[PDB]
């Protein structure tokens, strides 16, 4: 029984301004928006921001085998989205990236949470009715099956 | 020269015995009309409305027909509709009406003019339709309200016996109530226990010669200068609100401090260690408001271009800071820092600046010849030369030398508490005036 | 620049006195022989200050140097504004407890484009019509966004405190 999060550490979010144009007009990383997701096997963008950008972003760079998951207000009706990413990317503070660590198949923790979306759209539900959403503690103080290797 | 007298003029009973309430009224008729004034006769409510529009005449320089006074008695002078607090605000605020005439240009009607106070003229009339009353009664407006008694009737009973139409007698500020053995004043605030002769005044001479009877009080506080600088220059209307009359010794105080200024100036002085001077007023006081009136008369007296009151911070530049936001309408931080408070040394118009001397010093060890050094600046301490010889003060003396070094004490260093510090023998000079 | 004067307890008639800067971090030893002692150790007298909060006259400079830690460990768009973020909470401990909770708008001014950028760039309420993108109201529902959650707003653009 594993603890989220203990699978790897996941990292936050990250966003600039908009005032800038310099760091919003060109570049080559995948910025990632809750309008591009609900998509699965996420390869690039609609935006390509600049990899200078990450001066003034508070973004972190993560590998080519992440998942993709918003925590704003998608939820709190329906099914969350879910996306396997496959390039060292950065989002916006309006979703959260998790990465995984040496325990694993980074699938089985994209279908464990596909899976437990019923139980964790609830288990940080309400968190009050405004545009807020499932908190990070409920989100990461959730325990999941983690079986034996071979059956992974 | 000064409005609180140095010198004991005579002092002789006229007898006329007090026991009643009319001889003392012709024997104070007879002394204002020796001072200078005019006594008509309004044995109405109207006529004393037409003496207005034939003494602000004077004053204004400029004619109404009646159409124009219809407008100026119901809009702006004699609204039905307010009563004595926005009317005392308009007496000491908003006391100018931008007017539009019928020939259509917009000029400015003063009531009491306050930059060349000579040209307000005064009046004396009585009672007329309760008690006796005497009214001095400035530029057509009834101010000055001298209200008279008798033995029986003791000073602290004077005021408790009687705290549209008419509606022109709510431009009252004082209320002079005498007996015909001691004298007392006060301003409009009227509760029992407290408005009691206590909270009303002792007018003074310079030190601590108490004035109790009326031809002296009359002889020295109700010359023209004096008694329109009482009414005028020195009194302030807080912002709670309520009408504040200074003390005598304060006035006495400011005026020394105001004078030496004119008259350093006048004979090209600065950085002299005689051209100071420090005030002793213990506690008790309102040394907020007296330091106040003293910054706040020095900064539109057009000699100098600052003024800093300045003191040493344990949390005084937010304390005193809301004592001056409490006389409500400016006064400039030296909050925060040392950049910002360059701002406020490049800002004018609002001269009083209130910071600590720990900035001060962090912005004169440094910042390499600062351009507000030439103009004349006045600065009014507090722990003196009474209290500190301190070593911003020779970082002073080094910088700067177009100054007018004042302060303030709380408890002298004198040589019988010289415990602490040394005397003022180099700093400021001479004491000025004092309270114990 | 956050700084403070610190002497002294000695000399409470305070004649010449004395002790004038000093940054952080700060030593016991080396501001006592700046500023000399009264025979005996009784010093740090907080007079005047210069910091982005707000200190008492008689804090001990450990606690000083506990709390310099946590305010230049933030971003500088946080340390402009400590004071605005001080009206909602209650410490700096405790705005270290929610340092990553506070969202910044820095595009956004004022209510109106914070419902305009929370309705049309992120489409919380879902998709925007071209020909409603118009006919929405932004006054109320920015009026409902004020008495919903907890914005706050500065010179820079608006913070918003999440739960």
């Amino acid at each position: 029984w594993k603890t989220l999060g203990e699978i790897g550490k996941w990292y936050g979010g990250g966003t600039p301004s908009k005032n800038k144009i310099e760091f919003w007009e060109n570049g080559s990383i995948p910025w990632i928006s809750p309008k591009d997701m609900g998509r699965t096997l996420v390869d690039s963008s609609e935006d390509y921001i600049t990899e200078e950008a990450v001066l003034h972003s508070s973004t972190k760079l993560i590998p080519a085998n992440s998942i993709a998951i918003v925590v704003r207000s998608s939820i709190l009706d329906k099914v969350l989205p879910s996306a396997l990413i496959k390039v060292p990317a950065t989002l916006n503070q309006d979703m959260k990236a998790v990465i995984p660590h040496e325990n694993i198949l980074v699938k089985y923790i994209y279908h464990m949470i596909g899976s437990r979306g019923s139980d964790i759209l609830r288990a940080a539900k309400k968190t009050g009715g405004s545009v807020a959403s499932i908190d990070s503690k409920k989100l990461f103080s959730f325990k999941i099956p983690v079986p034996n290797i071979n059956e992974q | 020269n000064f409005i609180v007298l140095d010198k004991y003029i005579k002092a002789e009973p006229t007898g006329d015995s007090y026991q009643s309430e009319s001889d003392l009224e012709r024997e104070l008729i007879q002394d204002l009309r020796n001072q200078g004034y005019e006594f008509i006769s309004v044995k109405s409510q109207s006529a004393m409305l037409a003496n207005v529009r034939e003494q602000l005449q004077n004053l204004n320089g400029v004619v109404f027909n009646d159409s124009e006074w219809r407008r100026f008695t119901e809009q702006y002078l004699d609204n039905p509709s307010d009563g004595i607090l926005d009317k005392t605000r308009k007496i000491h605020i908003d006391y100018i009406c931008d007017f539009i005439f019928d020939d259509e240009r917009l000029e400015n009607i003063y009531l009491i003019d306050k930059k060349n106070l000579m040209r307000n003229k005064v009046q004396i009339i009585q009672q007329f339709e309760n008690r006796y009353d005497v009214t001095i009664l400035v530029n057509g407006l009834p101010l000055v309200q001298i209200e008279l008694k008798k033995r029986g009737v003791a000073i602290r009973e004077a005021f408790n016996q009687i705290h549209s139409e008419n509606s022109l007698f709510k431009y009252l500020q004082l209320f002079v109530i005498s007996n015909g053995t001691d004298t007392r004043y006060f301003a409009n605030t009227t509760k029992r226990d407290k408005n009691s002769f206590d909270f009303t005044m002792n007018w003074a001479k310079s030190d601590n010669t108490l004035i109790k009877d009326l031809k002296d009080f009359t002889a020295t506080c109700f010359q023209k200068h004096t008694l329109l600088n009482v009414l005028v220059n020195y009194s302030v209307f807080d912002s709670s609100q309520t009408l504040l009359v200074m003390r005598p010794y304060q006035i006495a105080a400011t005026e020394r401090i105001l004078w030496k200024i004119k008259s350093s100036f006048t004979a090209k002085n600065w950085s002299k260690p005689e051209s100071g001077g420090y005030i002793w007023h213990t506690t008790g006081s309102g040394k907020t408001l007296t330091s106040f009136k003293a910054a706040r008369l020095a900064t539109e007296l057009d000699f100098i271009d600052k003024v800093f009151f300045v003191v040493d911070r344990k949390d005084l530049d937010y304390q005193t800071m809301k004592e001056y936001q409490r006389f409500s309408p400016d006064s400039v931080n030296g909050s925060e820092n040392t950049a910002g408070l360059k701002r406020n040394l490049d800002k004018d118009d609002n001269k009083i600046i209130v910071t600590t001397i720990q900035k001060l010093n962090n912005l004169m060890k440094a910042e390499s010849d600062l351009p507000v050094y030439n103009q004349q600046v006045v600065f009014i301490f507090d722990e003196c030369h009474r209290s500190q010889f301190g070593e911003a003060q020779k970082n002073l003396k080094k910088k700067f030398k177009r100054y007018y070094q004042f302060g303030f004490t709380g408890t002298p260093i004198f040589p019988e508490n010289a415990l602490g510090s040394e005397t003022t023998a180099s700093v400021f000079g001479r004491e000025l005036h004092s309270y114990v | 620049d956050m700084q403070v004067y610190i002497a002294n307890l000695g000399k409470y008639n305070e004649g010449e006195l004395v002790g004038a800067w000093f940054t952080f971090p700060i030593d016991f030893e080396e501001v006592k022989e700046k500023i000399g002692l009264n025979d005996e150790y009784e010093e740090y007298a907080i007079h005047d200050y210069e910091l982005p909060f707000t200190v008492d006259e008689y804090t001990s400079i450990g606690e000083l140097n506990r709390l310099w830690e946590m305010v230049s460990e933030l971003p500088e768009e946080l340390q402009s504004e400590l004071s605005a973020l001080l009206t909602h909470f209650s410490s700096i401990e405790e705005l270290s407890e929610h340092q990553e909770d506070i969202i910044i708008h820095s595009d956004c001014d004022d209510m109106y484009d914070v419902a305009r950028y929370y309705i049309e760039e992120t489409g919380a309420l879902g998709e925007v019509p071209a020909s409603l993108q118009n006919y929405i109201d932004y006054q109320a529902y920015g009026r409902d966004l004020d008495l919903s959650g907890t914005f706050i707003s500065t010179n820079h653009g608006i913070f918003e405190i999440v739960y």
